[PDB]
């Protein structure tokens, strides 16, 4: 009965691993243990991917999340896209699956076996919560991790072998990144983009250099905080602006967890620099561009003047002016106008889309990246029948971006009210009327009447 | 009575729920109902 | 003390008729902006190009509404997502043209909403209460969400964000139907068993309750009378209710524990409207209701409909009217 | 030799599958922490290196 | 003692499912409604009546397997297994439809013994009969829906399906020929439906954020004994935080329960009136001083008409497959289509 | 496809990633064997 | 309290439960199998195999279009199959 | 006419808040 | 082959069972 039941711990069954809030070591096996499940999944899952790929199909035609990850980072790919070596898919597979044991091994040890608690046993592993300077030293070497791997990132992308780049010519390519930007008013100024149509704040970054820089100022970043936190102790202002016990640090943290995958599914969703449409499929923009890129060209093979065929609204048919006067693709799918990509590009000038170059310079590969991509429009039923919500049964297809799209909203969304749910929680338990009301002091019965 | 404890048959019947409902969700796909 | 203290504590004060609060100090002006902006713009704006197509729906009483069909119509397909302030117009002729007064009430709304969600918390906190009224709120709050932002965002436009009025909202559920099969979508489902559960749940709970009221009035008396405010105890035997609920159905069907009761009653709703609100937030990005269309065929090959395939046709309806001047091509991507 | 990694291969899933249940019933039963030391610590050596072996077979194999 | 009062004691008797006379109406005729249900969604087809598969058996899954309404030629016949139209063929019965009217009656008579037992019980246990009043909601959309709108359309073919995807069509049936969602007597039923979960979640809510502490454990459910005199919360906090919240608060806890009761039931049944309308087409479908406008200007467009174009395309993309027995046939030239789609 | 040495894995391969939710369930299964302590 | 009845808890895993229910249950369960594996439901509820819904080269429905005349009309729709 | 009828209607009810808010019958604890 | 998957997956879902099974007999400390 070392807590592990009600009368002792205070918290029910339903409510068990609070019981561990004060249990320094079975806590640590916890999160060990978790993490096992994380690199165990990572690993299962990578496995699964490749016994299950077809490197003739496009990987967005074969519901994979994780391979797309690694051929971003430029394994296993070349010009194009196209997938050359499988191997390093299955290194990475393993090489996870079997961390995921040792891990496994490690959290069951201590959450079983080792002591409860740390802080006998070694003066250095074991903390209290409300030790605030033992804190900060915690988040501080977490911090300095962080900084290291972001800044693995950079060692890819610069010395081992490079990522693959969507916008390097000849369709993309893996491409060694040998002039990271640095200019933090370029880094910098990603960050005071305003989030709205044709801004994007941080999800606008649409070259490698930028990425590249960018984690080389957040990897310094998070190793030098490291520092600062190790060797600190909170100030004055801080010390009285926040709650310091173990539930609070859980709230501070769903908070944080729950807006970056907000982020995440926007990145995922209109990115297509760090997340390649040959590898994930189209963006819902980038479809609904290339359905009017399509036509255009259909038409214009059969002799239409498409820069002065005048629609049914007035509006042109093929082509109109944005609210600034960019010349963009007409339709329904003139609010896309803000999408940009490789397939795209060429037919720009300074006034938006070239018709000179849109009359002359059209390539096959254009006509066909752009009818894959309306073909593979990210829209499809919960059961993976593909096209619009009308469509017939035949093409079993939902868009990796879909996927991860909807998978994390919802888990952001669940990782908000966890934040609320534990910060209130946390709140009332330090001023200590989480329990309920005290009968005998009932706060409102010594208050003034409203009326 | 009382012989089997119940956390067995518990975990005895769950499983077998999921062997059954599995199988609709097999069928979903296999046969009659499957677009093919 | 000083003044920021002065400040702070009737911002704070638990004396104050309506609490205000440090949410509250965001949730009053942006509520005030909202309110005021729509209700001019409901009674007087001139007709809004929603889609984009030089095509303006009016939607204010005085250019021929009334309350049923009026609306604050949503901003231009032209303008997407596109932050479009006022003070980016050239005029306000132009700005009301193209929609603007929708952008100012939703962005102010959510705002006052949100903070609305906070300053629940603040005064339980203040008053030494469970903080977690706020959770439930959380519930329609994300729904508002999901109509006027997420679904904006998914789609790339905020033409399709539910418009502000009663005939609007018919018109987003019908095209939204057409376009994600919303009805054979899960979550919708949760959705429905979240409210008609709520109701269900409530009549049950009231009329429970009030079925075990204890005299303590005559026939001639509202039996309302018989609870006084603050009186130490219950005015209803919760055992007899049990009684009464356990014989209807079974014993343990029913609950004895009135914090358990309480328990289910907010969490019944709280969870089917967060699920239906992942829904219309997951629809966004287009991951759509389950498809059943020619899901059987006979030997030969015939398709042999069901009842999915009538629904269908339904849905082939909306999707092929909607917006009927809008669509150069074949596809409805988005 | 495609045979001896096929071996070591299923000596790794059939060791896997011994320690998955045996570690955790070892260590929550008190009466043996002395006479099931000696063996977790083996079947652990035996694992790791059975994925090393299993690591370099692959190579000669792939 | 007579042998009415014998068995009087037997069916009142405290068991665990108690019986009473009520259960002589009740118990037979919903297992039959259960039963017929299971039994035609599990074996049963549409083909005859509708062009539809709709079982398990035909591979139907659980959205859209449907005991499906009788054909239109049926009328309002009760068809019952030893009726002219079956003439005792339990096979020809499930074929022509019958296990409708089989489920729809039993049920009907299902729900009134129900509520009598919730009136039986009610008096012997010694509550007033408040959750029997309750109920009639529920009766009032049941019989509205499923028997008063077929007796006044053609059939009991435009009588709801008893499923899933089936309930869906009728939803959407509803738009797009009655404009449903235009009618206030539907309107204050969506506001008693939304405003009863609201009611609930927030009651719910403000119990569990108001409880006193009358333990020292975590988990506040342990907390409560159903025989203590103590109300568990505090409702002079709940009043000072929603006063203070929202303007306006709850004072007596009797009014709020009866309103909790009040707000759902009273919606159930205005949408019930509204539906006794549409079983004879009278509708809220339109609004005659927008039509005079619209048809002389063609530049006034409003949300209301936008919605009637629609309603325009699920009419006639949707009714020759949905009412196969009228032999409709719309060349691709005569169907509503806008632009492109 | 995996590396065609492996390929006798395929099946154990095609039900590992299902592993980690085990764990949640044998949780339950736990508890149960304590009696939700 | 108590109807006086013997709790569920106390039968289920009690072994005479399981006796006589590890046999009925899968009986059940293999009567019902056979129900279908049989063809036997579609004789029973006249519903369509998968060959019988149309004839070869019919595309029309068997539509029933008279209420009295109705069981005639099923019948003579199940000749023109063969 | 129908203008004016729908906002005087809506005008009554915000007055309506007003009172219902500021002048209620105070909630006292008997 | 869909049998090796099920035996495969029969196998490792009873691992867990087991182990709660064995820790009971053992009278170990669940
Ligand atoms: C404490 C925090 C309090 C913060 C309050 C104040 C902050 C206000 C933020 C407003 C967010 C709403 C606007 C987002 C709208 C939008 O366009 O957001 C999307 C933008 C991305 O914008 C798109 O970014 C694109 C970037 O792609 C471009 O560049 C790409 C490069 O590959 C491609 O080339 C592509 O083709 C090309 O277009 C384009 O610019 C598009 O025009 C542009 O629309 O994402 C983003 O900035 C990422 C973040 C989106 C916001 C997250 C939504 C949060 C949801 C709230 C949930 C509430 C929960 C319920 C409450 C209970
Ligand atoms: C609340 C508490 C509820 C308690 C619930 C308990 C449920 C009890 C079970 C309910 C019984 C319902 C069966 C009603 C059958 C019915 O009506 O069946 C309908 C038949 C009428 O039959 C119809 O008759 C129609 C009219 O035909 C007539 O008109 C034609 C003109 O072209 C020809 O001349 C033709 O020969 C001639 O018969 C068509 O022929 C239809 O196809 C045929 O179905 O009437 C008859 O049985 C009876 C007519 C008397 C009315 C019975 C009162 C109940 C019905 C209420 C109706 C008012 C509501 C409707 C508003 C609209
Ligand atoms: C996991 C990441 C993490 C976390 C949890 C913390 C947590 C903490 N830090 Mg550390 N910090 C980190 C990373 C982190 N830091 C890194 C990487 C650096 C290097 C830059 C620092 C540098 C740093 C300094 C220099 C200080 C802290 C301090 C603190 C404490 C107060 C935090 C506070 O008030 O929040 C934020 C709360 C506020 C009220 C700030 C309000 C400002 C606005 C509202 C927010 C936006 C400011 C932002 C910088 C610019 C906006 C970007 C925009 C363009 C999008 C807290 C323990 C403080 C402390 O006590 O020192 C020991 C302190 O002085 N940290
Ligand atoms: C990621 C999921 C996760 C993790 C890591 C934990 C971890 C923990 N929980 Mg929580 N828990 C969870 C989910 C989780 N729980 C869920 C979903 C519920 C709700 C049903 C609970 C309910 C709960 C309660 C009620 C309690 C805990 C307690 C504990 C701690 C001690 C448990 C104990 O004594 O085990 C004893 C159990 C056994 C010895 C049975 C065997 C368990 C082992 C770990 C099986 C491992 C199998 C694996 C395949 C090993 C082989 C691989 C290896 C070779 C690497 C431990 C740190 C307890 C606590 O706080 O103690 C103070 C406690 O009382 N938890
Ligand atoms: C965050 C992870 C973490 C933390 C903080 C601890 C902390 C502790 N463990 Mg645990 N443990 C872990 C993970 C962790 N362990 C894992 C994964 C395993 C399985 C391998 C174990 C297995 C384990 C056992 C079996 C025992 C401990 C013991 C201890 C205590 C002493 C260990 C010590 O001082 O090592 C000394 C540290 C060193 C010699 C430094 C080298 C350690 C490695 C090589 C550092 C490599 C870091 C790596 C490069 C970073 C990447 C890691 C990965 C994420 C990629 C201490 C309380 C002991 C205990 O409680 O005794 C009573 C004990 O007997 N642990
Ligand atoms: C509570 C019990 C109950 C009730 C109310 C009903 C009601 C109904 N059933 Mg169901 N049914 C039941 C139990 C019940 N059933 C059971 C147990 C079974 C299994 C056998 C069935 C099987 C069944 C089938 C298979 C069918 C029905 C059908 C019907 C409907 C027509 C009934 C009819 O015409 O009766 C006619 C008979 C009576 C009304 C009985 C009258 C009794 C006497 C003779 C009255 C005269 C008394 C005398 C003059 C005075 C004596 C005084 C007294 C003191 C002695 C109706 C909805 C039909 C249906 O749903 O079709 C659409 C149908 O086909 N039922
Ligand atoms: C609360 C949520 C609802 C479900 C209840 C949760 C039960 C969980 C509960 O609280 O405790 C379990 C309860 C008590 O059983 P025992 O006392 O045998 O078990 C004691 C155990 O808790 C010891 O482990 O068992 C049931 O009541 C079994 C229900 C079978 C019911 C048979 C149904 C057939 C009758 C048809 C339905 C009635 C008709 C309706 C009226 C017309
Ligand atoms: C604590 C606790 C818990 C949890 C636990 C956990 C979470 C665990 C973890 C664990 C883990 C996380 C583990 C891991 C393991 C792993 C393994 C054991 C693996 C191995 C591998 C192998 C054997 C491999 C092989 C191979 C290769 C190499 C290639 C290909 C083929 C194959 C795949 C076969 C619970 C809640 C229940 C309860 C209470 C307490
Ligand atoms: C990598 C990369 C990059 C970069 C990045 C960066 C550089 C970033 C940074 C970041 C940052 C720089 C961040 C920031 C953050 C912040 C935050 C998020 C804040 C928060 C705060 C708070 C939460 C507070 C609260 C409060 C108040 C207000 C009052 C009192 C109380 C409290 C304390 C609670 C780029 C884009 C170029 C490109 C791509 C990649
Ligand atoms: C799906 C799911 C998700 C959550 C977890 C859970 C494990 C619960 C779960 C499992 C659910 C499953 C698959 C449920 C399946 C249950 C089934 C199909 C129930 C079948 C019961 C059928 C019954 C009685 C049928 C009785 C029929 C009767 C008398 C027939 C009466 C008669 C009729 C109809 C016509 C005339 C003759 C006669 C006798 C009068
Ligand atoms: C008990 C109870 C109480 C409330 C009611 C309820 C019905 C819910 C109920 C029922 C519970 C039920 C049905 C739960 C089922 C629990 C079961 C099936 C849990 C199974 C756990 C199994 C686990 C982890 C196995 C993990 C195995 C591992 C690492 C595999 C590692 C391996 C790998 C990765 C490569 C090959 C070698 C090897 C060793 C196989
Ligand atoms: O705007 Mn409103 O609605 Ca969503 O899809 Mn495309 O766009 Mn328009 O069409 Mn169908
Ligand atoms: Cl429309
Ligand atoms: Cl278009
Ligand atoms: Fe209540």
């Amino acid at each position: 009965a070392t807590n592990r039941d009600q009368e002792s711990s205070g918290f029910a069954w339903w409510a068990g691993n609070a019981r561990l809030i004060n249990l320094s070591g079975k806590l640590l096996g916890a999160h060990v243990a978790h993490a096992g499940l994380i690199v165990f999944w990572a690993g299962a899952m990578t496995l699964f991917e490749l016994a299950h790929f077809i490197p003739e199909k496009p990987m967005y035609e074969q519901g994979l999340i994780l391979i797309p990850h690694i051929a971003t980072l430029g394994w296993g790919v070349g010009p194009g896209g196209e997938v050359v070596d499988t191997f390093p898919f299955f290194v990475v597979g393993v090489v996870h699956l079997i961390s995921s044991a040792v891990l496994g091994f490690g959290g069951v040890y201590h959450a079983i076996r080792g002591p409860e608690t740390l802080e006998e046993y070694s003066s250095f592993f074991g903390y209290d919560w409300k030790d605030k300077n033992k804190m900060t030293t915690i988040l501080g070497f977490h911090l300095i991790v962080l900084g290291i791997g972001a800044l693995l990132l950079v060692a890819k992308a610069m010395f081992f072998g490079g990522l693959y780049d969507t916008w390097a010519p000849g369709g993309g390519d893996v491409r060694v990144i040998t002039n990271p930007t640095l200019d933090p008013r370029v880094i910098f100024g990603y960050l005071l983009k305003s989030p709205f149509g044709g801004e994007g704040w941080i999800v606008s970054v649409n070259n490698l250099e930028d990425v590249v820089g960018g984690h080389i100022w957040i990897g310094l970043i998070c190793i030098a905080g490291g520092i600062w936190h190790i060797l600190t102790t909170p100030f004055g202002w801080a010390r009285r602006a926040f709650i310091w016990s173990g539930e609070a640090y859980l709230s501070y943290s769903l908070g944080a967890l729950s807006m970056m995958g907000f982020i995440a599914t926007c990145f995922v969703w209109f990115n297509n620099t760090v997340y390649p449409s040959e590898f994930y499929g189209p963006t819902g923009p980038e479809a609904s561009q290339a359905q009017a890129m399509t036509f255009l060209i259909r038409d214009q093979k059969l002799g239409a003047n498409v820069g002065s065929a005048q629609g049914p609204t007035g509006l042109g048919k093929y082509l109109m002016r944005s609210p600034t006067g960019e010349i963009i693709f007409g339709g329904e799918t003139m609010r896309f106008w803000d999408f940009r990509g490789p397939w795209l590009e060429p037919l720009r000038g300074p006034n938006g889309l070239d018709l000179n170059k849109i009359k002359n310079d059209i390539q096959p590969w254009q006509e066909r990246r752009a009818a894959e991509y309306m073909t593979h429009a990210p829209l499809g039923s919960l059961n993976s029948v593909g096209g619009v919500a009308t469509e017939i049964n035949s093409v079993n297809f939902v868009s990796p971006r879909s996927w991860l799209a909807t998978s994390h909203f919802v888990l952001a969304f669940f990782f908000l009210v966890g934040h609320l749910w534990h910060a209130g929680r946390a709140r009332a338990a330090a001023a200590g009327f989480e329990k309920g009301i005290d009968r005998e002091s009932e706060p409102v019965l010594s208050m003034p009447s409203l009326d | 009575g009382g012989r089997i404890p119940l956390w067995i048959v518990a975990t005895v019947a769950g499983m077998g729920v999921i062997v059954i409902v599995g199988l609709f969700f097999y069928g979903a796909y296999a046969g009659l109902g499957s677009s093919l | 003390a000083n003044l920021w203290e002065r400040f702070c504590n009737w911002v704070t004060s638990t004396d104050n008729r309506l609490y205000v609060g440090w949410f509250g100090v965001i949730m009053i002006p942006t509520l005030l902006a909202a309110t005021i902006c729509f209700v001019i713009a409901f009674i007087a704006a001139p007709p809004v190009d929603i889609d984009g197509i030089r095509e303006p729906v009016s939607g204010s009483l005085l250019y021929g509404n009334n309350i049923i069909t009026g609306a604050v119509v949503p901003s231009s397909n032209a303008i997407g997502l596109h932050f479009y302030p006022i003070w980016e117009a050239a005029s306000l002729d132009e700005w009301l043209y193209n929609g603007g007064p929708y952008q100012l009430i939703i962005f102010h709304f959510l705002l006052g909403a949100s903070c609305y969600m906070g300053r629940q918390w603040e005064l339980s906190y203040r008053l030494g209460m469970r903080p977690w009224i706020c959770v439930a709120y959380s519930a329609p709050l994300a729904s508002a969400f999901a109509v006027f932002l997420i679904y904006p965002i998914g789609q790339g436009s905020f033409s399709d964000g539910m418009p502000l009025g009663i005939s609007g909202t018919f018109n987003f559920m019908i095209v939204f139907q057409a376009e994600h099969n919303i009805l054979m979508h899960p979550f919708h489902q949760l959705g429905v068993a979240g409210v008609f559960g709520g109701a269900l749940f409530c009549a049950m709970h009231g009329s429970l309750v009030t079925s075990s009221l204890i005299r303590e009035t005559t026939e001639t008396e509202s039996a309302n009378y018989g609870y006084k405010f603050g009186q130490e105890e219950e005015t209803y035997n919760i055992v007899a209710a049990h009684g009464y609920f356990g014989r209807l159905i079974f014993q343990y069907a029913s609950f004895n524990n009135s914090r358990s009761l309480h328990f289910f009653l907010a969490a019944w709703p709280v969870v089917g409207v967060w699920f239906t609100a992942l829904g219309i937030s997951t629809m966004a990005f287009n991951l759509n209701g389950f498809n059943f269309n020619h899901s059987v065929i006979d030997a030969k090959g015939n398709v042999i409909n069901t009842w999915a395939d009538i629904i269908n046709r339904a849905n082939l309806g909306m999707e092929v009217m909607h917006e009927r001047n809008a669509h150069n091509f074949p596809l409805d991507l988005a | 030799m495609t045979i001896l990694f096929q071996l070591a291969l299923a000596a790794l899933v059939i060791l896997s599958f011994v320690m998955v249940i045996g570690v955790p019933v070892a260590y929550a039963s008190p009466q043996d922490w002395d006479r099931s030391k000696q063996l977790i610590f083996l079947g652990s050596g035996l694992w790791i290196a059975l994925v090393l072996v299993v690591g370099v077979l692959n190579f000669f194999v792939v | 003692r007579g042998w009415f009062d014998i068995l009087d004691d037997w069916l009142k008797r405290d068991r665990f499912v108690f019986v009473g006379w009520s259960g002589i109406l009740l118990f037979p005729c919903a297992y039959l409604a259960l039963g017929g249900w299971l039994t035609g969604t599990t074996f049963v087809t549409s083909w005859y009546t509708h062009g539809l598969a709709s079982s398990y058996l035909e591979g139907c899954n659980f959205l859209t397997v449907a005991v499906s309404t009788p054909a239109n030629s049926m009328g309002h016949s009760l068809l019952l297994l030893w009726g002219p139209e079956a003439q005792g063929d339990f096979t020809r019965w499930c074929q022509l439809g019958g296990l409708w009217t089989f489920i729809a009656l039993h049920g009907a008579f299902g729900l009134i013994g129900f509520m009598l037992r919730q009136f039986e019980i009610a008096r012997l246990v010694g509550v007033r009969p408040y959750n029997a009043i309750a109920f009639s909601a529920p009766i009032a959309v049941f019989v509205s829906v499923f028997l008063i709108y077929p007796l006044g359309q053609s059939s009991w073919f435009f009588a709801p399906s008893f499923g899933v995807a089936a309930i869906f069509r009728f939803l959407l049936f509803f738009q797009g020929f009655h404009n449903w969602t235009l009618n206030p007597f539907h309107m204050m039923g969506v506001a008693g439906v939304l405003g009863g979960a609201l009611l609930c979640a927030i009651h719910g809510a403000t119990v569990e954020n108001t409880l006193f502490q009358d333990g020292e454990g975590a988990s506040t459910f342990r907390a409560f004994n159903p025989t203590q005199a103590e109300e568990t919360y505090s409702m002079v906090t709940a009043n000072r935080f929603w006063s203070q919240i929202f303007g306006i608060a709850f004072s007596n806890k009797r009014w709020l329960h009866f309103f909790m009761l009040f707000v759902p039931v009273t919606g159930l049944w205005m949408s019930a009136i509204g539906v006794v309308g549409l079983a004879l087409n009278l509708r809220s479908y339109d609004f005659i001083s927008q039509e005079i406008r619209a048809a002389e200007d063609p530049e006034f467009e409003t949300f209301y008409t936008k919605n009637l174009l629609l309603n325009e395309g699920i009419r006639a993309w949707m009714a020759p497959q949905d009412q196969p027995h009228e032999n409709f046939v719309f060349p691709e030239e005569v169907l509503p289509r806008g632009n492109a789609l | 496809k995996l590396p065609e040495a492996y390929a006798i894995f395929d099946p154990l391969v095609d039900v590992l990633p299902v592993i980690p939710v085990l764990f949640l369930a044998l949780a339950f299964v736990w508890q149960a064997a304590v009696g939700f302590r | 309290g108590t109807t006086g009845e013997r709790p569920f808890s106390d039968i289920i895993t009690s072994v005479r439960y399981w006796v006589i229910h590890s046999i009925t249950i899968p009986a059940l369960f293999i009567a019902g199998w056979l129900f279908v594996s049989t063809g036997l439901a579609y004789d029973v509820f006249g519903t369509p195999r998968p060959d019988s819904y149309y004839a070869q080269e019919q595309r029309s429905i068997p539509l029933v279009t008279d209420r009295f005349e109705a069981k005639q009309q099923v019948e003579t729709f199940l000749e023109q199959l063969k | 006419m129908e203008t004016i009828t729908y906002v005087f209607i809506f005008a009554c009810i915000i007055a309506l808040f007003f009172f219902a808010i500021f002048f209620r019958e105070p909630p006292r604890i008997t | 082959e869909v049998i090796a998957q099920l035996t495969m997956i029969a196998m490792i879902g009873i691992a867990g069972p087991m182990i709660i099974f064995l820790l009971a007999v053992r009278r170990g400390n669940l």
